[PDB]
């Protein structure tokens, strides 16, 4: 949660700039565990658009791991890409 | 000192009267005690499921002691209460937590028989090193007392597990109360809460607090589901007393928003919103006349409440839980004496079930049907497209004003008898389990909504044996173990049995596919007629009219002529396909030329297109 | 944040505030929790009464109070040792009740207050029953049942509050209300007889997502792409462009 | 039927509106719903279909407010309230 | 008998004449409380692997905390009726 917390406050300190882009960003979801904490950190920033993240998973990673959390589906736009 | 230090003291508590009447419980204290003055196994636990009241006997004995009502060796014991938290915090050395704790088990030694340490949620002892387990030797000596308290399942989640400790401890049962000595605990704590808010509590008050949390939040536990009901009531009186009561703070807040919306919609440099302001003035001038009468009949009250009478405990019972018991406040009896004249604005015939749908509403409004048991659940059959879908659609809106709000499952999926898991949740330890039910998890929150099993003969006769406890009890328990409960919905099931005979077929095909005992816990089992030649007009006026607010997203309302509704419900009649074939060809005959029409110019926006009668077909 | 004029604003749900009010003013177990769907606006009406208190139109039981956002992820940031976390959370425990109710906590996403232990979000459980602090929590409909409701001792020490979704006539008003907003950030203007549009349209085309929230996106997107035409050529005289550059 | 009446009574208790049935009244209903195929559950649907109904249909249209008691009668067909 | 139940027969018959009545009088005069009976429905157990519905599941399984659903009744304060519906 330290570099968690350093990582989005230096995104945060810029003027919007930087366009954070994770791939695969399946694998957000249970970043740190022990118990829901970590991975969802990011879940008050994203609402406010402040980081921008652009990411991209597979078609069927995405109702296996993602859509299981229906809150943070929420904050994502989907690009279908034939 | 460490005494001083880390735990805080009881009984000093106690004698500035800071702890709350303790009304009750008499044999519990008495049974506490005398296992708190045995020779050895002087450790009594209180087990037991939350909101009994736990923390509340500790709290009683204080009071007792401090009184002087105990018998010999308890006379001035100075009951202290452990602080873990506190305890192990800022303690960032290797030997400093269990050092915290030597000192308090020497200074609880020291004073002979004194000192009482009492621990709240006992099981956070388990753990609490990186130890916690330095109490064993002392139990074994007989030095601590240890009056404890936890829940009935965390016992075994966290002590059970380690039964070299289980064995130090007596368990003390304690059940949760009964309504009446609920009205007790009620009865002695009134008047706190009489003085934290500045409002009077009748008794009647106090009466139904305790019997109406009973029927309906059946999820908690007494002393306490039927206070916050009170504790709300009070606040929400002195919200009121306050600034403007409720229901003027409503129209207020709703004048003063459509006021703020006409004021900036009518400067629109358009057409189209035109019609969107033609009606914003109209409701908001419809409104501020309300607003007016209501604020005047408040001057009347003011010159010709001050308590929680007994209803604004039933307001509140009806905020939470959704569910409307309250006492039909006058604006209601009339829709519910228009009942059967609004949903015959939806409906067509049918009369004898329209009547048997809605006897069952003010039935339960009027307090008359059984309290445990369905609000009432009966099935409808009849031959194909006659409204035995339509009407329990047109029902679920006349009750909630959004057809969208029903809990509403196919039958025709559940073909085996592993699908019944798909309506139950899964058994312990699957696959699919932090899901649980379907049918359940709908029902389980909100559960006013309405039921409907379509087509439930398409099902696996195993499905049926899950409505058999549904029907005639109101409950069902899912996977988890949870319980929830029927008896607020309308169950409704539909059906095609038989759809060719007269009226003994249909009953002989229910009496071949049905068990007795399902057929038994039904109310009446309604049969649907089938359209008659007459009973068309009613159902064509409909369908334009429906077809005519589809197309005025473009300001293009149909004009249709009187000899085109009667060749419209000529045509299409058949009396074997009930009342589709009226809607297929009332697309066939116009959707196919005004779409041909449309595209191809001329029929552009604004316009008002004629129907009228040629030969056979019928042009615009 | 609310007195800088840094929030939006809230417009209808009446009802869902004078209960979170009245429940937030009572003696003991002073505490709600709002509960439902996610995207039908449950932080919202926490605004909302924060907002309504600067204004003023509270009960004098709430006159004059902050509502201070505690955020559980920040504390346990740096507490390798093995009582640090207590200790921050003790002190901050300590403080709130050092204040006589001025304070009212706000935690958001509280299914996250199960964890923090490695015996934590569990010493609260004292402070909690007796209405000490006032907690003003907003979880969605299923982590309750699937964090919170497993604790059923802890679970008590809260009320709940169902937030349901709104019509299309209630959405069609809240965007009325929030146009001006994006009116500014992007510089265009909406036109009405989009703002029934975008709630009429998208209330038969996307059913995965709940409403406000479905109804937003489209006004915003809708402005954006209108900028990015203000700016460049138009569309169909852009890629007729990039295309023809490539078959070269 | 004694014991359903009774327990119905204790029912609608609550709102203070005392029953009194004739027997008469009580012959009728005991010898209409018997039929030996169901039981007794069809004395209880036919205890609320004949009497609740129209109680029910009485008491939201005012005149028979809190703190009263109606007698029931056998009428030819039905048992008029 | 010491070891066997204080009583375990069944009842059968056609459906309307009292055979769940019975058992909630019995019931409510024994404990004063008609909610004092333990009442499980055996329409539910249709499958095999739900014997581990009312035993619980095996350690180290999903739901394992939960305990079971029959057992867990009657181990703490067994006195009450069990009705097999
Ligand atoms: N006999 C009683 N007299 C007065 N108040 C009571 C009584 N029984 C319960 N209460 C109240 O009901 C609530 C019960 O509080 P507690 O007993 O502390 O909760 P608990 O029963 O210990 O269960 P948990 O696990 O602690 S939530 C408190 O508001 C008590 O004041
Ligand atoms: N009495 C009626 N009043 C109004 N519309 C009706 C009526 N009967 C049928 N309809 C129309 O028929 C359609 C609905 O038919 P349903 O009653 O839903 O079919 P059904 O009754 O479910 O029969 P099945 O066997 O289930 S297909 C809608 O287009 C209705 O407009
Ligand atoms: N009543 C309302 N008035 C004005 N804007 C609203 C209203 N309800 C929702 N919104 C807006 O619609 C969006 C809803 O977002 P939030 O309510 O903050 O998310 P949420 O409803 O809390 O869902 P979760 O559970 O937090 S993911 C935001 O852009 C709000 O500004
Ligand atoms: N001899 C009886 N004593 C008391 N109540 C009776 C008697 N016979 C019928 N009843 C009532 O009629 C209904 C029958 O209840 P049950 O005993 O569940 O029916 P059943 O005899 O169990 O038939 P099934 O197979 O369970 S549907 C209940 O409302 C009973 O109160």
């Amino acid at each position: 949660e330290e570099r968690l917390k350093a990582v989005l406050d230096d995104i945060k300190n810029s003027a919007g700039q930087i366009i954070t882009f994770i791939d695969e960003l399946h694998t957000i979801v249970g970043a740190g565990a022990t118990a829901m904490d970590a991975g969802n950190m990011i879940k008050p920033m994203l609402a406010r658009g402040e980081l921008r993240l652009v990411g991209a998973t597979t078609l069927d990673e995405y109702r296996k791991h993602i859509e299981k959390d229906a809150a943070l589906e929420r904050r994502f736009q989907q690009v279908y890409v034939g | 000192q460490a005494l001083q230090k880390y735990s805080t003291d009881l009984t000093a508590r106690a004698r500035e009267g800071k702890l709350d009447p303790v009304i009750g419980r008499d044999n519990e204290i008495r049974r506490v005690v005398q296992v708190l003055s045995r020779r050895t196994k002087n450790n009594p636990v209180l087990i037991g499921e939350p909101g009994v009241g736990k923390t509340a006997i500790v709290e009683g004995l204080a009071q007792r002691i401090v009184a002087g009502d105990v018998p010999e060796s308890l006379r001035d014991k100075t009951i202290v209460a452990l602080d873990l938290g506190s305890m192990v915090a800022g303690s960032k050395y290797r030997g400093e937590f269990e050092e915290r704790l030597k000192a308090v088990l020497d200074d609880i030694k020291n004073s002979a028989g004194q000192i009482i340490t009492f621990i709240d949620e006992l099981h956070t002892i388990v753990g609490a090193g990186a130890a916690g387990n330095m109490i064993k030797p002392m139990l074994a000596r007989g030095e601590l007392r240890l009056v404890g308290a936890t829940t009935l399942d965390e016992y075994r989640k966290h002590i059970e597990k380690d039964a070299a400790l289980e064995r130090r401890f007596q368990q003390v049962y304690v059940g949760e109360p009964s309504v009446e000595d609920t009205i007790g605990i009620l009865r002695g704590l009134k008047d706190r809460y009489e003085v934290h808010h500045g409002v009077r509590i009748t008794d009647s008050a106090l009466v139904a607090a305790a019997t109406l949390s009973d029927r309906y939040i059946t999820a908690r536990f007494l002393p306490d589901k039927a206070i916050d009901l009170v504790d709300e009531a009070a606040s929400r009186l002195r919200m009121e007393i306050d600034s403007r009561p409720v229901e003027i703070d409503e129209v207020e807040r709703l004048v003063r928003r459509l006021e703020i919306e006409e004021m900036a919609l009518s400067k629109e440099e358009d057409e189209a919103s035109a019609e969107r302001l033609a009606k914003l003035r109209s409701e908001l001038a419809d409104q501020k006349e309300k607003l007016a009468e209501l604020t005047t009949r408040w001057q009347n009250e003011k010159n010709a409440k001050e308590e929680v009478g007994p209803d604004d405990i039933a307001d509140v019972v009806s905020a939470w839980t959704g569910i409307p018991a309250g006492r039909l406040l006058e604006g209601e009896t009339a829709k519910l004496l228009r009942m059967e004249d609004e949903l015959g604005k939806r409906v067509i015939g049918q009369k004898a079930a329209v009547t048997a749908v809605s006897d069952a509403v003010r039935r339960s409004r009027a307090g008359v049907s059984d309290p445990n048991r369905p609000t009432g659940a009966f099935m409808f059959l009849g031959p194909t497209g006659v409204g035995k879908t339509e009407l329990a659609k047109a029902l679920a809106d006349f009750l909630f004003d959004d057809e969208r709000a029903m809990v509403r499952i196919d039958m025709s999926e559940y073909g085996e008898k592993h699908t019944v898991a798909r309506l139950i949740g899964a058994p312990p330890g699957y696959v699919g389990y932090e899901a649980g039910g379907q049918l359940t998890e709908a029902v389980r929150r909100r559960p006013y909504t309405v039921v409907l099993f379509d087509e439930i003969e398409k099902a696996h006769p195993d499905v049926f044996d899950v409505l058999l406890q549904v029907l005639d009890e109101g409950r069902l328990t899912d996977g988890h173990g949870r319980t929830v409960d029927f008896r607020n919905t309308i169950l409704i099931l539909t059906s095609n049995l038989g759809s060719g005979g007269s009226a003994e077929q249909v009953l002989a095909a229910v009496r071949a596919t049905f068990k007795p005992e399902f057929i038994n816990r039904l109310d009446d089992v309604l049969i649907f007629e089938g359209l008659n030649p007459e009973e068309l007009v009613r159902i064509v006026d409909i369908q334009l009219a429906q077809l005519g607010k589809r197309l005025a997203q473009r300001r293009l309302q149909l004009q249709v002529s009187l000899p085109a509704k009667r060749w419209l419900a000529q045509r299409g009649f058949d009396p074997v396909y009930g009342a589709r074939p009226l809607r297929r060809l009332v697309q066939q005959a116009i959707g196919d030329q005004l779409a041909k029409m449309l595209l191809a110019g001329q029929v552009h926006d604004g316009d008002t297109v004629p129907v009228n009668v040629s030969p056979d077909a019928d042009s615009l | 944040r609310a007195r800088e004029g840094k929030l939006d604003p809230v417009i209808g749900r009446d009802n869902e505030i004078r209960r979170v009010v009245q429940v937030l003013s009572r003696r003991t177990k002073n505490n709600p929790v709002l509960i439902g769907e996610p995207g039908v606006g449950k932080t919202a009406i926490v605004e909302g009464l924060a907002q309504r208190i600067v204004a003023g139109d509270v009960p004098e039981s709430l006159r004059d109070k902050t509502i201070v956002a505690l955020d559980l992820g920040s504390m346990v940031a740096g507490s390798k040792y093995r009582g640090e976390f207590e200790e921050r959370l003790k002190a901050v425990l300590d403080d709130i009740k050092n204040s006589a109710g001025q304070i009212i906590t706000f935690i958001d996403e509280l299914h996250t207050i199960v964890g923090a232990g490695a015996d934590a979000g569990n010493m609260i459980k004292p402070m909690l029953a007796r209405g000490e602090l006032r907690l003003v929590g907003a979880t969605t409909l299923d982590e309750y049942r699937k964090h919170i409701e497993k604790d059923a001792a802890l679970e008590r020490r809260f009320q709940q509050v169902y937030v349901g979704e709104p019509s299309v006539e209630d959405t069609i008003g809240i965007l009325r209300g929030l146009k001006d907003r994006y009116e500014v950030h992007h510089g265009v203007r909406i036109t009405d007889s989009a703002l029934v549009a975008a709630a009429t349209l998208s209330d038969r085309y996307i059913t995965a997502r709940f409403l406000p929230d479905k109804a937003i996106d489209l006004v915003d997107e809708a402005a954006s792409r209108l900028r990015m035409e203000i700016d460049s050529r138009p569309v169909e005289i852009d890629e007729v462009e990039r295309l023809v550059r490539r078959l070269e």
